[PDB]
């Protein structure tokens, strides 16, 4: 079979700068920023279909589609969090088994891409929001 | 009264205001390149170019896409996709001709090649996406309405003496207890609480997605044949919490029949049940006529917004096939029930319990296909940890079919101080151990940050051990996202295997002011045309620099939304200012919209302009036909140009006159120069 | 109305330039920004010049005003300096309101002996009759907010670096003082305890 | 089969608020001068009310931010209050408008600040002033018409 492409397995994405006017009440999201995961080998006759599920920990249980952002020496954002959408612009829900649309595996390098957002759980108050997640791909 | 008045929705833009775009073409490639040494076969070479066109003339969108493979032993270039997509406003709708997907979430996935008319949510403001409860209500006399959440407002406004419908909520997540608190000038104020949980397949109240799909079917199989077929899907959001959802898939072998209510029963939380009818003739003569029949629950927030729990059922009588199953060849067991338990909790602040179980029985294989996954992620401080435990035991005989995982992060920052100019703060450890419950182990630990100013330069080396075999596997990645381009290159050692990969993607946009590169596309494009300013690096983006003619590509862009684009004055000549630093721009899904920036490229000079000895007064415009340049009078006679020649002229009009001026070079050298000059 | 970016800039020394986003939120409103900076004594200074001084906003729109030194390194380079960027929104019978907005500009030296985020604990309160004179020996300019003695709000405290500013303590107030200072993205610091250090 | 890991790395930035005074242009408007009541100098007129909004911004940044008027004073004893700035033939003589607080208090025009004791509203943060005409000697059938400066220190 295939696997996930060198340098796709730890990756980092700098979503930027984002103000509490973008992020003030409950449900305000931020700009979108791209990322995409890439697969290389991946032929159509072994796994004609794949499709990815992010693990990671939610913020609070009644949204647990926005992941938790880490706490910070200097200062860490409160009541935001990291959402991941898809292709169709739907948010993922982070647990281990749900995963996302799935895909057909082109024969050779084959990108699916992503996009990480932002989205507050309430007033948002200022500081640095560092978050994790951890994919795995399923094959079909 | 406020239901009577067009009240417009948070975040909402005219569609007189979206940008269609500009006529130009569009090129995205991607080479990539392996390099295989092992031991026993020497070396080899695997070469994959994939490279999509495209061309953005009107609103029409055209795309096509194109794959070359290299061994080495021969060149094959292999069409993949191509389609013509539009965005129609009247319909808020999306048009495709050629080939794609359908996004049918009531039926399942199909690729296919044909026409698909289907409504886009993207063109909705975000705050009227998703489901959210719509509030009615009458009020006596002016009064203020605060809707308020179970932590804090959200939409707090004045509603006259009258009736009122508010629509604006936000999502919220997948349950909330919103609280309508009415204060009235005159009388006492008056609060009712509603409770909501949501399902995908739930809409908003009068809201509408229809989506007409006809034409081939296509499928990557061989086997599978092509055959016609027409599809339509409905999806509307009933008053009082309903939705009524349905759909038909024709064909000249299958019809398929689906319907479907959802209903949001508050603290209960919410529910969806739906029948599709199929009359199926299998690749036999025989027909089989069916029914299956999709149940699914979501459970509110128990205990205080510790657990949820979803339950999806579904059972597929016998003689129920998907189109799959009629399309297959003309020579070539079913479902007899899924159940899907996902129970999430969470603890501590810190750790986020998720289980989930599936098991479906089919028709005369007893044989059962459960599976229980076991997850719990925890972030203690910067420390991010996650243990992981799967079960498979499957009809084909997969056994136990066990898996532990354990994964942990740990950013070097823990030990760095906060103020560190040192390039290891950004950077973690990875670490992860694999047991298959065997004695089979994977150790994997590792580095892995970013180590450029931009933080272009994202580098990763990992060792680690596969063991019963003990192989011990060396693992190294750079990759740098620049502004001509993406190029990553990778070492994969192993005990006889190494493997050197490397690759390019970029972008290539054929625009009226000629071609222009940088890092691969991503649907919509925002073109920043600033000349005279090269070498300026955008805002919020990590390595999109403008190249030597001003001209960069973003790779991505909201559609239908408010973004920012800015310039970073920070990283620009000193011999350059911008007129203006930020723009906006609203593109249109797939369009080319240009970001224009107005720079002069002259020194930049600070004027104390004195007439008849008496400094100039506020507010005069001080202008200069030589260089085209203009600015206001401070006070005290002082102005600021942008962009003037070293000697010049120019003209102040208070409500007409001439300031001569001379600099040496070394104020020209000089990054801001501060002169004055007397006016006639 | 116009808005700034943030409600602290601070300017690292070594740099050039420091950029301050200044937006116009009311779609329909034409206004004329006159921008400037003045020491910590409210005395208009030649030592930072903003970019462009006096320009013109129409409707909805978003400028960046470029904060060019000129200390020639005269500056101090053991502590912060504090400076006042001040942004004047002129809305080019009845009378007209010209909103300044003020905004604390901190001049920071490259190298510090202490990173930002220790400077905050290390503050010790002197107590006398009338007096709560905070004591600051960490070189950073501390915004001593909700200063509870016990029971009571004294006020908004800005001590210097390595100095005292003084307050007055109403003998009624408790032993117990609480108090929580301002980082430096705006947020406010989990409220710590003082000591009588 | 299994893959790795994604981080997100961003920051948030807190926002200065916006500052809305009153109506559009930052205009507040005022009843005209009346010849006979603008007698002698204790002489008054109708106090206007007005409010200043600190909107598009969290609650603690604003609660935290003083707040002060400032503009030129007609004469030195008129501290608190502001001289007319009209040149045309409707200037008027010995007339201002003063800007008040929530009490009535006469608030002083050097450039003294306070704190903002910010009302929340509804909808956001907002101040209450009010303003009113102050005969100085005599008056004179015309537009009156002043310009004050609002400080806004963010603390």
């Amino acid at each position: 079979a295939c696997a996930v492409d060198a340098g796709s397995v730890d990756q980092t994405v700098q979503l930027g700068q984002v103000r509490t006017a973008s992020l003030a009440q409950e449900g305000a999201t931020s700009s979108a920023v791209g990322f995409n995961i890439q697969l290389n080998d991946c032929d159509t006759n072994v796994a004609s279909k794949a499709a990815v599920a992010f693990l990671g920990t939610a913020i609070d249980a009644g949204h647990t589609n926005v992941l938790a952002l880490q706490s910070s020496a200097a200062g860490s954002a409160t009541n935001v969090g990291v959402q991941i959408l898809d292709r169709t612009g739907a948010a993922l829900t982070l647990d281990g088994a749900t995963f996302s649309s799935e895909t057909t595996l082109n024969n050779g390098t084959n990108t699916i891409p992503f996009q990480a957002r932002y989205f507050a759980t309430g007033a948002a108050t200022p500081g640095a929001a560092n978050a994790d997640a951890t994919f795995k791909v399923q094959y079909q | 009264p406020q239901a009577f008045m067009s009240n417009r929705a948070r975040g909402y833009i005219p569609p007189e205001l979206w940008d269609p775009g500009i006529n130009a073409g569009l090129l995205n490639y991607n080479f990539s390149g392996n390099s295989v040494q092992n031991r026993i076969g020497g070396n080899s070479h695997y070469a994959y170019l994939n490279l999509q066109s495209g061309l953005n003339i009107g609103a029409w969108r055209l795309r096509d896409n194109t794959t070359w493979s290299y061994n080495s032993s021969k060149n094959k270039w292999q069409h993949i996709n191509t389609w013509l997509e539009r965005d129609i406003i009247p319909l808020r709708s999306r048009l495709t001709l050629g080939d794609g997907y359908t996004q049918g979430d009531i039926f399942d996935g199909i690729n296919f090649r044909g026409a698909q008319l289907a409504s886009d949510d993207n063109m909705l403001p975000d705050s009227q996406r998703g489901f959210a409860p719509v509030i009615h209500g009458i009020a006596r006399g002016t009064a203020q309405v605060t809707i308020k959440q179970n932590g804090y407002d959200i939409y707090n406004s004045t509603v006259p003496p009258g009736p009122f419908t508010i629509n604006d909520i936000y999502a919220a997540g997948n349950s909330g207890d919103l609280q309508v608190t009415i204060k009235e000038a005159d009388g006492s104020t008056q609060i009712f609480t509603v409770p909501y949980s949501s399902v995908p397949l739930l809409q908003r109240e009068g809201h509408t997605r229809y989506s007409i799909t006809a034409g081939e079917y296509r499928s990557g199989n061989a086997q599978q044949e092509k055959p016609r077929f027409f599809q339509s899907t409905l999806l509307h959001g009933l008053p009082a919490g309903w939705t009524i959802y349905g759909g038909t898939q024709l064909a000249d072998r299958y019809r398929a029949f689906n319907f479907g209510i959802g209903k949001n029963m508050g603290a209960l939380g919410a529910l969806s049940v739906d029948m599709t009818q199929a009359n199926s003739t299998l690749p036999d003569d025989s027909q089989h006529d069916g029914q299956s029949v999709r149940f699914l629950y979501n459970k509110s927030l128990n205990e205080s917004g510790t657990n949820i729990q979803l339950v999806g059922y579904r059972y597929s009588t016998s003689g129920y096939f998907n189109f799959a199953d009629t399309t297959y060849s003309r020579m070539n067991y079913n479902k007899r029930g899924k159940l899907q338990l996902t129970v999430t909790q969470q603890l501590g602040r810190t750790s986020t319990l998720y289980l989930s179980g599936s098991h479906q029985t089919y028709w005369g294989t007893s044989n059962v296909d459960e599976q229980f996954q076991a997850g719990l992620n925890t972030a203690f401080e910067d420390i991010n940890w996650t243990l992981s435990y799967s079960l498979t035991k499957n009809a084909w005989q997969k056994g136990r079919d066990q898996m532990l995982a354990l994964n942990v992060n740990i950013p070097f920052s823990h030990w760095l101080r906060s103020d560190s100019k040192s390039q290891w703060r950004h950077a973690s450890a990875s670490y992860s151990m694999s047991h298959d419950l065997n004695g089979r182990m994977t150790n994997l630990a590792g580095v892995y940050g970013t180590l450029l100013e931009d933080n272009n330069l994202s580098y990763s080396v990992q060792t680690g051990y596969a063991g019963g075999n003990s192989g011990s596997t060396g693992y190294a990645t750079l990759n740098y996202r620049g502004g001509y381009g993406n190029a990553n290159i990778g070492y994969s050692h192993s005990d006889d295997i190494k493997q050197l990969y490397y690759g390019v993607s970029g972008g290539v946009l054929a625009h009226a002011n000629g071609v222009t590169l940088g890092q691969p596309l991503n649907d919509t494009v925002v073109l920043v045309k600033a000349p005279g300013a090269k070498d300026a690096k955008v805002e919020n983006q990590t390595g999109v620099r403008t190249d030597w003619r001003g001209y960069a590509v973003l790779p991505y862009a909201t559609e239908y939304r408010e973004n920012r684009v800015a310039l970073d004055t920070n990283t620009l000549a000193d011999n350059v200012d911008l007129d203006n630093a930020v723009a906006n721009v609203v593109p249109t899904r797939g369009a080319i919209v240009r970001a224009e920036f107005k720079a002069r490229v002259g020194i930049k000079l600070l004027m104390t302009l004195t007439h008849n000895n008496k400094p100039l007064p506020f507010g005069a415009m001080v202008t200069s036909e030589s260089s085209q340049s203009s600015g206001i009078v401070a006070d005290n006679g002082q102005v600021y140009l942008s962009g003037m020649p070293l000697a010049g002229k120019v003209q102040v009009k208070w409500g007409h006159c001439v300031a001569n001026y001379q600099l040496p070079p070394e104020s020209q050298q000089q990054l801001l120069t501060q002169l004055s000059a007397e006016c006639r | 109305g116009v808005a700034l970016g943030a409600t602290r800039v601070i300017y690292p020394a070594g740099q050039k330039q420091e950029q301050l986003a200044v937006t116009n939120n009311d779609e329909n409103s034409t206004y004329l920004i006159q921008s400037w900076v003045e020491n910590a004594d409210g005395v208009k200074d030649g030592r930072f010049i903003v970019t462009p001084p006096l320009f013109a906003m129409k409707g909805k729109k978003e400028n960046t005003l470029r904060i060019l030194d000129a200390t020639n390194n005269q500056l101090p380079q053991d502590r912060e300096s504090l400076f006042w960027m001040n942004v004047k929104a002129i809305p080019s019978n009845t009378l007209q309101l010209a909103i300044i907005s003020r905004i604390k500009l901190y001049y920071r030296p490259a190298k510090l002996a202490l990173p930002p985020d220790q400077a905050a604990e290390k503050l010790r309160f002197r107590r006398s009759a009338n007096s709560l004179t905070l004591i600051n020996p960490t070189p950073y300019y501390l915004t001593v907010t909700e200063l509870n003695a016990g029971t009571r709000v004294l006020e908004n405290a800005l001590v210097p670096p390595m100095g005292e500013s003084t307050v007055k303590l109403p003998s009624d107030a408790g032993s117990n003082i609480t108090y929580r200072t301002i980082n430096d993205y705006g947020a406010l610091t989990p409220k710590m305890t003082g000591v009588m250090e």
